[PDB]
């Protein structure tokens, strides 16, 4: 029983690293985007377009953090380090007692500095920051949720 | 011993005189609900044990406040009859209390048992006079006889107090000052 | 499309997770199967021995 | 009486049994009777897998 | 204030140290005076019925000083597997659960000794004997450390039979803190029907019960017709 | 009990499956499980080609 | 690794047999040199003893480098680290191999 | 008569089991179908073809 | 009686016949029994498509 | 955090208010500054309807 | 206490470097500051015109 919960423990590891794969292709193509926003020719009625795009992709991390559900536990959202209970992710790997190991993480659109709109006339009320920081921000992104899924990663090896 | 027995009597005679000195507030409501519980203004009536709800509701002349209280059928029933009439002022928030003449209250269900029998009908025609007024309390058993809370033993005469007559005294001045509030 | 690769992906682990859950190794139960057999006609030769006492 | 060998054959003819059951459907569960645990929540991973698809 | 208000004060703050949380200053003075009731009762099934409290309390208080010495090892461990945010509370998750698993066994064998302490007055049978100060004070602690054993770890709905059993004793039901975890216990019931989607009777049940001893709680501590009490009036309505 | 050889069917069908992940997107590293660290680098170059680009 | 190696440190302590702790140091000495003994003959004197240990001191027991940590240890000489890595193989496979010649004695 | 008994029982036990699998597949079938009725741009007209079955 | 591998030897036989009625039209849905909706939908999409050539 | 002191009483404290004030007005002119003037206006807002705020003439 | 706050330097200039967190930075910081305002004071005196310098300097 101890080997199953140890396999079952490896393709919940795995759920919540595909929610993180779809979490980290979107920190890539806000990249591309924030690239393209940060030429200073390319015009504030242009970059709303791009808000456009990357608005939805930052709601879309907040909706996969929240809803990345497997046997009705919660993987991603802030319910860790505590919820309402600090109840998390153990697995029994062997068959006795303290042969344990517990399981942590957490995302959501507060993972990074989440940045919105850009300087000039908007219909929001926010603004991105300074583009090289932007940019620090976005491989600040990309380097959490990567060292997050490198987490999982290295645990599914240990399982 | 005895002395316990007596320590709890005064206890609960100055329990259901505190109560009667709030009951004779609710005059307050003649000039004027929470769930299940419905109200009446009237008169005392017929043979002056029972109140008699008026055609007018609101009339300034009303010395007696019927209160019924249903749950899941009637449970409880209380009458307050008033000595004295009502201030002239149409506002209830300035209304004045009058002692009670009386106070009559039925139990329908939910009935307590006084050494296995219903006390359902308990007719206190003392209310604001010394707290000691069990000679002033009439009982009616079922198994209605009329006993007098004086003459009952004690320990008998203290569960009387304790179990049925303070508790609808109390749940009774709950109710109406529930009404008042809402409507003040 | 970006959201079919992330739903791609949570997919096949959620089937991973069925197959892990219910689905046995047939080589390990084969085993099991076969002590089990032989432990049924060593029961059976027993009792037939038993019947002489 | 006869022997330990009569609850050893029927144990065993039953432990082949259950073997059976398992191994045609290639599955550790088949019922809720070998682990209504695993069952119940492959049944929430099917709804998952096919809610998902 | 009155004369009256004063007292209540004065009250209100011994019954919240009455159910103050165990220590060693509160163990002495527990032991103390209810074996000043083993004095004047003289009666050796209250005597082994205190005996077993006693082995109970002990239980809790062992148990206290083992969690601060678990926690204060667990804290002195070099962790250098502990470069992620999610290894810290995995090891805080580890921590946690030991300690209120422990705590859990050890409830066990705190309410094991206190069941037998209820048993031993049980077999007081002489009712001349049952209503003696002696034999309602120790009753009266065994549940009082019972009810917060279970109220610790959060077994609320455990803790109503015998906060029901505890106020019918010797004017128990005229402490504050009684009414307020009665209907603390009767919130979480409230709220179990709720979360559940349970019967509305039972709903209705624990909303009305938790009312009550809110009610009372409020009246014991400001007094009828107070501020506070005509809040809590209106309220419940 | 089973032998030695019930580890080596269950880890070779596994070396062969890994074999497959690893082909047919023609690399080293499909995952952080073979490789976190090259992977995230390939991820940081990546960015550089397209922004380059 | 970090994980790796209290991986260790908790299979040295929890890998029993009949309740026995097998791998917790207790050898080659305690309090008294007696340890894992087998009787093998159907005689007095026909004896043979075993001894093993192994826990994360088994081997220099290094973790972490230079910069950010939140661990209190840093790695060593980047050479004598590799050569701790052969030191603690060389360790444990010496003991398995101690078991594996005890196995094919018995 | 008491083993009898016993396994009278488990006949009773595996014929209710049995109506209940039924009535499981039921439910992952309705709620299969409560997940494409959720999906706000599937018509009121289709919802009533699946409220058929 | 027969063990439940009779029931998914039927099943599996039907599972297997199903599977090649998708495969040799092409098609998730064959028959409106495989999604009546989206059967009748692309009815629709057909004549649009046809009458729009 | 000041949401967080949620007494009433406390809420009318002219300590309370005038720390939201500055807040405010520290918040409005990082913004002013960067020529954020459609954000500026409901801390603006919420600014006069604080203590007689609404009698500054630089609000 | 001037080897202390070199060292202490030595770890606050990492944090800078690496960009690790901001409580690392400031305790570093701090501890520098603490051990060198204390080398001062002893080799140089309370209220020393050095003293007084580095007083001056950190608050």
């Amino acid at each position: 029983q101890a080997e199953r919960n140890t396999e079952d423990g490896m393709s919940l590891i795995q759920t919540t690293e595909g929610f993180l794969q779809e979490s980290n292709d979107i920190i890539q193509r806000i990249r591309t985007l924030a690239i393209q926003s940060s030429n200073g020719i390319y015009t504030e009625e242009d970059r709303q377009m791009i808000q456009v795009e990357v608005s939805q992709l930052i709601d879309e991390v907040d909706r996969i953090a929240s809803q990345a559900e497997f046997n009705k536990m919660n993987l991603l959202q802030g319910d860790f380090a505590r919820g309402s209970r600090a109840t998390s992710m153990w697995f029994h790997i062997g068959p006795n007692m303290h042969q344990r190991e517990r399981v942590f993480i957490a995302t959501m659109t507060a993972r990074s500095l989440n940045l919105k709109g850009q300087s000039g006339e908007l219909l929001s009320l926010s603004t991105a920051d300074k583009s090289n920081d932007a940019i620090g921000t976005l491989d600040a992104a990309l380097t959490r949720i990567s060292k997050q899924r490198a987490n999982l990663g290295a645990y599914f090896n240990r399982l | 011993s005895g002395k316990s027995m007596a320590d709890t009597e005064k206890e609960l005679d100055d329990n259901i005189s505190e109560v009667n000195k709030r009951l004779r507030l609710h005059t307050v409501l003649f000039k004027m609900l929470p769930h299940k519980t419905v109200l009446y203004k009237g008169k005392p009536s017929a043979d002056g044990e029972r109140c008699e709800a008026a055609d007018k509701q609101e009339a300034q002349d009303n010395t007696c406040l019927h209160l019924e209280v249903f749950d899941f059928a009637k449970f409880k029933k209380m009458e307050l009859f008033f000595e004295g009439s009502n201030n002239a002022d149409p506002d209830p928030r300035k209304e004045q209390p009058r002692n009670l003449t009386k106070i009559r209250t039925y139990i329908y269900q939910n009935n307590f048992l006084l050494e296995d029998k219903v006390i359902s009908v308990i007719a206190d025609v003392a209310p604001n006079g010394e707290p000691a007024h069990n000679d002033k309390i009439e009982l009616f058993y079922q198994h209605v006889g009329k006993y007098i809370l004086s003459n009952v033993e004690n320990p008998i005469r203290n569960n009387f107090k304790k179990q049925f007559y303070f508790k609808n005294l109390d749940y009774f001045d709950k109710l109406f000052t529930k009404i008042f509030d809402y409507n003040d | 499309e970006h959201a079919a690769k992330g739903l791609m992906n949570a997919y096949e682990n959620t089937q991973a997770s069925e197959s892990r859950i219910r689905d046995a190794d047939m080589a390990e139960e084969t085993v099991a199967f076969t002590k089990n057999q032989i432990l049924v006609q060593s029961g059976t030769a027993m009792l037939a021995q038993a019947n002489v006492r | 009486a006869a022997i330990n060998s009569h609850r050893v054959l029927k144990f065993q003819n039953e432990e082949v049994s259950k073997n059976m059951e398992k191994l045609s459907s290639g599955m550790r569960i088949n019922r809720a009777g070998d682990d209504a645990s695993g069952l119940a929540v492959s049944e929430k991973m099917r709804t998952q897998v096919n809610g998902l698809r | 204030l009155t004369e009256d208000q004063k007292k209540k004060k004065k009250e209100i703050m011994e019954q919240e140290s009455l159910w103050k949380n165990p220590d060693f200053k509160g163990y002495n003075k527990t032991f103390q005076e209810l074996h000043q009731l083993s004095k004047t009762f003289a009666n050796n099934q209250f005597r082994l019925a205190l005996s077993n409290y006693q082995s109970g309390v002990n239980t809790i208080m062992k148990n206290r000083d083992w969690v601060e010495q678990y926690r204060k090892e667990e804290a002195e461990k070099k962790r250098l597997d502990e470069k992620w945010y999610w290894q810290k509370v995995d090891r805080k998750a580890r921590e946690e659960r030991v300690v209120y698993r422990e705590k859990m066994k050890a409830k066990q064998d705190a309410l094991n000794y206190f069941s037998k302490a209820i048993n031993h007055l049980d077999e007081i049978k002489n009712p001349d004997l049952r209503e003696r100060p002696e034999f309602k004070r120790l009753l009266s602690d065994v549940y009082r450390s019972w009810i917060m054993a279970e109220y610790d770890l959060q077994n609320l709905p455990q803790t109503i039979p015998i906060l029901e059993l505890y106020i019918e004793i010797d004017d128990n039901e005229k402490e504050y803190p009684a009414h307020k975890y009665l209907a603390s216990a009767y919130s979480f019931e409230e709220n179990m029907i709720k979360k559940t989607k349970g019967p509305d009777d039972m709903l209705f049940k624990y909303r009305y019960k938790k009312n009550v001893h809110l009610l009372r709680a409020t009246e014991l501590k400001y007094g009828k017709d107070s501020p506070e009490y005509k809040h809590i009036v209106n309220v419940i309505n």
